[PDB]
DNA sequence: GGCCTATCGCGGTATGCACTTTTAACAGTCACCCCCCAACTAACA
DNA sequence: TGTTAGTTGGGGGGTGACTGTTAAAAGTGCATACCTATGATAGGCC
């Protein structure tokens, strides 16, 4: 139920066609080389390729663009109003997902201290490995039960380390947020 | 201007119009007038150019019957906000009084028939003036549902007959005239279209009256000012009422575009807004 | 745990490495926008922002060309003011890389940074010797470059390190005007007796402080003269709701303003221009208060979107100027300077030598603070659209008006299609309108620039310094051609404008006060039942098929509003003394700045005002008060002065009865031509005659002396036309000569011929040719052909003639104008010669693609602004308001040709008025001017007439036509190609009409010349 | 030169043209990121 | 006081980037066209 998936797609251009046909050969002759280097050498091959040879791929691309014109015309004229609305919705939603992924991944690329670890996080980190359970979920529930059965005295070290990580996060937050002020990105500072 | 100079066209027209009193606009050389008289019509010629009057009168003297020739420019009758100071310009009340035409109720049948050709460069002006007169129940339409047959250019014809089916030519005059009259093509002369405009008996309603048509014209001009925008966008600038609620009342969605609205959709919109009961005011109309 | 902590530490260090890697890796509208942005960033001290945008533009191939040396100089001056030597050097690097050439402003910026940073004498010396090798002048820096006193001080500090014996030119010795007609005005040879104010120095300082506070606040709160009755519950509820709604709009507007500033700021972080710094020019609280004020004052019917944008732009610019002077110390220097200036006007203070206010003002200093150039028009338009759209989007209100879940915008823009091209309009919500109507707010708000000043205005020292102490005011009102006329006012020699500046300062220095009794009566009628018969508007209760009733209702509402504002301001100024600063149009005619309340208003307005300083009647004061009374009544227009005085003595009983019981007595005054002015004059005459010594009664009422058809007077003087001089009372006579009666007669014979021919308009105008009709008609054709401002007034005057068929009133007015033109040209053939000469000359001058320019006999350059066809449009998401740039392509030959003669006459009557004022000031007279009327105290009417006639004879005694002809010849007959058009133009200019026999000196003996 | 025609803050909207930025077009591998399990909590509203 | 989301750790699985060029789509600055509506003289065109 996705109109976008059935929409006729643009034909491959000349260079992209040359690469699409050469890549399997270069991969057959260099099975262990990284795709990066194969695409690079294929681009150099294209640059060295005589213009008369590129012209063939260009003509093929032009005919494919004519048939694409016919297909996209009939398709667009064939779409009902509801299909146009669902296509617009899929387009907008896809764009929003792109923005969200780019922004979150960006925020991860920026080197910032991870938020403070709680005493419970510390306990899970110290006792998870030795906690019995067939899966991480069962071992985490086990750690949860043993944590709920812990006394206040058995927790003193974990709470102390939690506080120390609180101060660590505070300081590193000051320094990093300052460094972001230098980069002119005061939006990442704590709000109030 | 435009003048009928072909005898064959004059005869064909004569048979069409004969298909009552006939008012012929700008007969000029009088070929159509002579064709009508030979066909047996009772003709009053409203000639804008006095130079054409003698010959026509002579032709009338040939018949020496009920033909009547008046020096009158039909397209200048009853000037809006005018002092009534011109010989060719006249009052339809006085003209009809001299011709013995009596007013009939709107629901009554067609009392009189007017035929002619739009000015070659005043088609829009004439259509607008006649629209004002029709919706205001003034001028000739004070006497009833006058049938008006006029030659018009192809461009203004297509624009007049356009609708959401042909969005590029859909316009305010299309809405006004398609709501006002049942327009039918009677003949096409290469291109000029002879259009028949008969006012609809059911044009005026309890909420659309000769007293509030101006607000509807304001709504139409306002909406077609930005034809690509959404209807709700314009409604938010026209009434304090809930625009989404109104659009839902007329069965249109929020994303409905102006060019997709049918004339009856416009009319039902206006009547729906006028129908609202519990508000001190329904419209925001305040213009000189 | 050391394992996990150490892992986090290692990841953090690697992240630091990643951070190191990341650190390793011809004017134009757009040019006007960028330059205005850079100059704007200096006032907000946002130098890193402007430098960022400039660097981005420089680094791009296609953008580098858009930059200009002036912009580099702007950023350079910013860094010099901040002392960023490295960044300034970087900017110099950009300048050199872009090629082009550095200038005086660049070297001044470098010197500023070196002085501020205290660079070594080796670097300063090396800079001065590189400047000497480049050929630039050391002294041209302080003179040709616009710098603040701080830039001058720092540059001087830098220069004094290498050249310690470097002195600026000795200043400032001011030069005196040597004009033929101003010579005896500025010459020290003569006994001057300049008048002084009745207020002491400390009083003038208190008033100056009050005016300064008012202008600093930018708002004036006046108590309404309305709201006599009030509902107990309705007004209370509506007031509570309105206050809550205003708090909500205040908060919403603050948030919206901050969000908008943030958006524009990010737009500057991107490579796009935005008005961010302009919004950072004024305090956010001031912006919100301004928007809320505009919302409170928005008319119920709405206001043009473009117009509102313009108003917001002007108030923004004004408040920014006021803030800049506030924070730059200009306010303190103005306080000291003005406090020293007040010695010339104060009664209890003397000056070393007598001089004019402008002369003394320039003598004390005169730093004149600093002049700020306005923003480019595209910036004003875009800013206006920003503030307007922000207000509309931010202001919301519930639709329930009188359980309000739904929210609708308070402001909604709708479209008017009356003009074939639709124009965007901003209309307030009707529920909001009814809310404000029920609230019946008891206070009105005015701009400080719209009300009279509480202290004597600033003397006009230049075309950019005048009127209100802080707010900038243009010397010439004319908006069309403002660039041309302003630039020529600055181009002409400074002395040339001395006369006009001193005249406007004189008019502004006139002390005014309110007539308490007249205000009480006019309010009594207004507060209760209006009196349209006496020019008092009636409340909507008296409004009267439906279309006509609505029309009359709207007109009555408009007049009611105008009277409300005028009378409200009059009530506010009841117990205060105030001054009205004056301005000029492109013709030179003077007009008061405060439009609502001023002496140029209607009869009521003229009666509400009187001189604050009085003058003992003396031997003829009472007689002049009676003659003035009769003149105001209009009953003895044709009678001589002695018979007017005798008539006053006859109706003396009705004068006293009218004064004592205006609304309960015989009400004789209501029958006068000017009822309120007549009543005021009756009160003054009563106080005079009932005083112990009438000759010693200190009279405050101004007396008027008007020139009947002053334009025809000027034409008769130019051509020495004896028939004209007799017609318009230039030739002495014992009875007044009424040109309107003779012209009405000749027009009557023409009307007899045309009516004999069977014409309809001539037949219907039979018996309607009257003095008033032909007075206003001739006053129209002389003062203006076309541009039917006066023509509309004539149409009104005919519409008030009940017995006239209103269908021809338009055609009847046109026919009357044509017949007055023909008749005046028949009986005054010489006048026709002069008029046709000037008209044709202007036709040929404009036909060559050049506007008509001349110089008045007082040295004032006049230029006709009529041009057409300049347009460009912005687009804010989306109305597209157009704009008329100041760049013009072709002149409008028709408006120029029809406009030259009447405009020249305007310059002549304006020059005459100015001479009269200047010479009357030397004798200590109080002089003000309303159109053609000259006003003075009853004690000095004779002296004022003497000065009037002397200055008229002196003015027209010069070869005005000859000097004008030679002027147009030199200015417009110099083009080397083509020479044919210059030969025909010279041929027409040298065809000066020969003057008549009339002896101009006779004006000195004409009693009724001005009466 | 002679004769005919237009005239006494032009309006906002939306369309073609010259330029420049963005992206959809082909693909194999390696690193990521999501989710779950529950709990805790610094931060934001 | 109530809502979010980022850690504590692992394991399985879906998914963007890196290598490359082509050109179709799409965002700027500017000139243009439309919609409609009402008796003398000067300019523009032939």
């Amino acid at each position: 139920s996705s109109v976008l998936a059935s929409s006729p797609k643009k034909p491959v251009s000349s260079y992209l066609r040359f690469s699409k046909e050469q890549l399997p050969i270069f991969k057959a002759q260099n099975p262990d080389a990284k795709t990066t280097e194969l695409i690079r050498r294929i681009a150099q091959r294209w640059r060295e390729l005589p213009d008369s040879k590129k012209k063939i791929y260009q003509d093929a691309y032009r005919a494919e663009w004519q048939v694409y014109k016919e297909e996209i015309s009939r398709f667009k004229e064939q779409l009902t109003p509801s299909q146009i609305m669902s296509l617009e919705k899929e387009i907008m939603d896809k764009h929003l997902k792109r923005k969200a992924m780019t922004k979150k991944k960006e925020l991860t690329l920026l080197g910032k201290p991870k938020r403070p670890r709680s005493a419970y996080n510390v306990y899970v980190a110290e006792r998870f490995q030795e906690a019995k359970g067939d899966s991480p979920q069962e071992k985490l529930k086990t750690v949860k039960e043993n944590w709920k059965n812990l006394s206040d005295s058995e927790k003193e070290l974990y709470i102390q380390h939690a506080k120390e990580d609180e101060t660590r996060y505070h300081n590193e937050m000051k320094s990093w947020e300052e460094q972001m002020i230098e980069v002119g990105r005061k939006d990442l500072l704590r709000r109030t | 201007k435009r003048y009928v100079t072909d005898r064959r066209l004059a005869e064909t027209l004569a048979q069409i119009y004969l298909g009552h009193l006939l008012l012929e606009c700008n007969p000029g050389p009088g070929i159509l007038t002579q064709a009508l008289l030979e066909a047996g019509a009772k003709v009053v010629a409203l000639e804008s150019d006095k130079t054409f009057i003698p010959h026509l009168e002579s032709l009338g003297k040939n018949l020496d019957g009920k033909l009547r020739v008046i020096h009158c420019d039909f397209f200048k009758l009853d000037p809006r906000s005018g002092g009534v100071i011109k010989p060719p310009a006249m009052s339809s009340r006085g003209l009809f009084k001299n011709l013995g035409i009596e007013a009939v109720p709107w629901t009554a049948d067609i009392p009189l028939k007017v035929v002619g050709m739009f000015p070659s460069r005043g088609e829009k002006r004439a259509l607008w003036k006649l629209a004002y007169d029709l919706y205001s129940c003034t001028s000739i339409y004070k006497f009833g549902r006058i049938e008006v047959n006029m030659f018009i250019g192809e461009k203004e014809f297509q624009k007049l007959m356009a609708d959401p089916g042909n969005p590029d030519l859909y316009h305010v005059l299309s809405v006004i005239w398609q709501l006002a009259c049942e327009i039918k093509v009677l003949h096409m002369e290469p291109k000029l279209y002879l259009i028949q405009m008969i006012p609809r008996q059911n044009l005026f309603t309890k909420n659309l009256t000769p007293m509030n048509y101006n607000i509807f014209f304001h709504l139409l001009k306002h909406c077609f000012g930005r034809r690509s925008a959404t209807v709700i966008d314009h409604l938010r600038s026209l009434t304090p009422l809930d625009a989404r609620d109104i659009l839902m009342q007329i069965g249109k969605q929020e994303d409905e575009k102006v060019v997709n609205m049918h004339p009856q959709d416009f009319k039902t919109l206006f009547e729906t807004i006028e129908r609202s009961k519990d508000c001190a005011y329904k419209w925001l109309y305040d213009e000189t | 745990w050391a394992k996990i902590l150490e892992k986090d530490k290692r990841t953090q260090q690697m992240r630091m490495q990643r951070l190191k890697a990341k650190l390793q890796m011809q004017l134009s509208g757009q040019q006007q926008r960028l330059l205005a942005f850079f100059k704007c960033c200096l006032l907000t001290d946002q130098l890193p922002l402007a430098h960022h945008l400039l660097v981005v533009h420089h680094g791009q191939r296609q953008k580098r060309k858009l930059l200009t040396l002036d912009m580099y100089n702007a950023v350079m001056l910013g860094w010099a003011r901040q002392g960023a030597f490295k960044e300034l050097v970087y900017v110099l690097f950009m300048v050199k890389d872009a090629g082009l050439t550095p200038d005086l402003l660049s070297y001044a910026a470098a010197l500023q940074c070196m002085g501020r940073q205290d660079q070594d004498a080796g670097t300063i010396e090396r800079c001065l010797e590189q400047m000497s090798q480049e050929g630039l002048k050391l002294q041209a820096l302080f003179t040709a470059v616009l710098l603040s006193e701080e830039d001058r001080a720092t540059v001087l500090k830098a220069v004094h390190k290498v050249k310690p014996t470097f002195s600026l030119p000795p200043q400032l010795p001011p030069p005196v005007n040597t004009s033929k007609l101003l010579r005896d005005v500025y010459a020290k040879d003569g006994r001057v007796s300049y008048p002084k104010l009745h207020l002491p120095l400390k009083t003038l300082q208190c008033l100056f402080e009050k005016q300064l506070h008012m202008e600093l606040a930018s708002r004036v709160c006046v108590v309404s003269v309305e709201k006599p009755t009030l509902p107990s519950k309705e007004v209370k509820h509506a007031r509570k709701t309105l206050k809550t709604l205003r708090d909500q709009w205040e908060k919403a507007l603050c948030r919206a303003l901050r969000e908008t500033k943030n958006r524009l700021e990010r737009e500057v972080y991107e490579g796009r221009f935005s008005l961010y710094p302009f919004l950072c020019l004024l305090d956010e609280r001031e912006v919100v208060r301004m928007l809320l004020q505009v919302l409170q004052a928005l008319p119920a019917q709405g206001e043009s979107f473009t117009t509102l944008a313009r108003e917001l732009s002007a108030r923004t610019f004004s408040r920014h100027v006021v803030q800049r002077q506030r924070v730059s110390g200009q306010v303190q220097a103005l306080q000291n300077h003005y406090r020293k200036y007040l010695c010339l006007l104060a009664s209890d203070a003397e000056v070393p030598e007598p001089c004019l206010p402008r002369q003394y003002w320039e003598a004390l200093g005169a730093p004149e603070a600093l002049r700020e150039q306005p923003w480019p028009l595209p910036v004003q338009m875009e800013l206006g659209k920003l503030l307007a759209e922000m207000l509309v989007q931010a202001t919301q209100m519930p639709c329930s008006l009188d359980r309000s879940s739904r929210l609708v915008p308070v402001l909604y823009h709708v479209y008017s299609f009356r003009n074939v091209q639709q124009i965007g309009i901003l209309k307030p919500h009707p529920a909001y309108v009814q809310l404000l109507e029920k609230a019946a707010e008891p206070t009105l708000t005015f701009e400080a620039v719209d009300v009279p000043m509480l202290c004597p205005p600033l003397p006009w020292t230049s075309p950019h310094s005048g009127a209100f102490l802080l707010s900038p005011t243009k010397l010439m009102r004319t908006v069309e051609g403002a660039t041309q006329h302003q630039e020529l006012l600055e181009t002409c020699p400074p002395t040339a404008l001395h006369g006009a500046l001193d005249a406007l300062t004189q008019l502004g220095n006139c002390a005014w006060r309110v007539n308490g009794r007249v205000l009480d009566l006019v309010l009594q009628l207004f507060q209760a039942k209006g009196c349209p018969q006496l020019g008092v508007p009636a409340p909507p209760s008296e409004a009267p098929e439906l279309a006509h009733c609505q029309k009359v209702a709207r007109e009555m509402h408009s007049l009611r509003a105008e009277a409300l504002y005028r009378l409200s301001l009059a009530q506010h100024l009841r117990d205060r003394v105030f001054w009205l600063p004056h301005n000029m149009d492109f013709r030179g005619r003077t007009y008061p700045c405060p439009p609502h309340f001023n002496h140029l208003g209607s009869d009521v307005a003229r009666a509400l005002l009187e001189f604050a300083q009085g003058r003992p009647l003396g031997p003829h004061g009472l007689d002049w008060l009676k003659i003035h009374l009769v003149n105001l009544t209009g009953l003895k227009k044709r009678e001589p002065l002695r018979k007017r005085l005798a008539f006053a003595e006859e109706v003396m009983d009705d004068i006293l009865d009218s004064a004592d019981q205006p609304l309960t007595g015989r009400k004789w005054w209501m029958g006068a031509e000017e009822p309120w002015q007549t009543l005021a004059c009756c009160m003054e005459v009563a106080n005079a005659v009932r005083a112990s010594d009438p000759a010693a009664y200190v009279s405050h009422l101004p007396v008027h002396q008007d020139g009947s058809c002053n334009g025809l007077q000027h034409y008769a003087a130019l051509g020495r036309d004896s028939v004209g001089a007799a017609s318009v009372n230039l030739e002495p006579s014992d009875v007044p000569q009424d040109v309107y009666s003779g012209v009405a007669a000749q027009v009557e014979v023409f009307r007899r011929q045309d009516a004999q021919r069977g014409m309809r308009v001539a037949q219907v105008l039979e018996g309607f040719i009257t003095r008033k009709v032909v007075k206003q008609t001739v006053m129209t054709v002389v003062y203006g052909v076309t541009r039917y401002g006066g023509r509309l007034q004539i149409e009104k005057r005919l519409r008030e003639l009940s017995d006239f068929p209103q269908e021809f009133v338009w055609e009847a007015s046109h026919y009357l104008v044509r017949q007055v033109f023909k008749s005046l040209q028949e009986m005054f053939s010489g006048t026709r010669a002069i008029q046709h000469w000037l008209t044709e000359s202007a036709r040929l001058i404009s036909h060559m693609g050049s506007v008509v320019e001349w110089v008045t006999p007082l040295g004032v350059p006049v230029i006709q602004p009529y041009r057409l066809d300049s347009k460009v449009k912005q687009i804010g998401g989306s109305i597209t308001y157009t704009h008329n740039g100041d760049i013009s392509r072709k002149p409008n030959t028709r408006k120029q040709k029809n406009g030259f003669p009447p405009n020249f006459i305007h310059s002549l009557d304006s020059s005459h008025m100015m001479l009269t004022a200047l010479h009357c000031y030397r004798k200590g007279l109080t002089f003000v001017s309303v159109h053609d009327c000259y006003w003075t105290h009853a004690a000095d009417v004779s002296v004022m007439n003497q000065v009037c006639r002397e200055q008229f004879v002196r003015l027209h005694s010069e070869p005005i036509l000859q000097d004008l002809s030679r002027f147009l010849v030199k200015r417009f007959c110099s083009e080397p190609q083509k020479i044919l058009e210059a030969s025909q133009l010279k041929e027409t200019l040298q065809a000066v009409p020969k003057p008549g026999a009339f002896d101009l000196e006779q004006v000195k003996r004409s009693t009724y010349f001005f009466s």
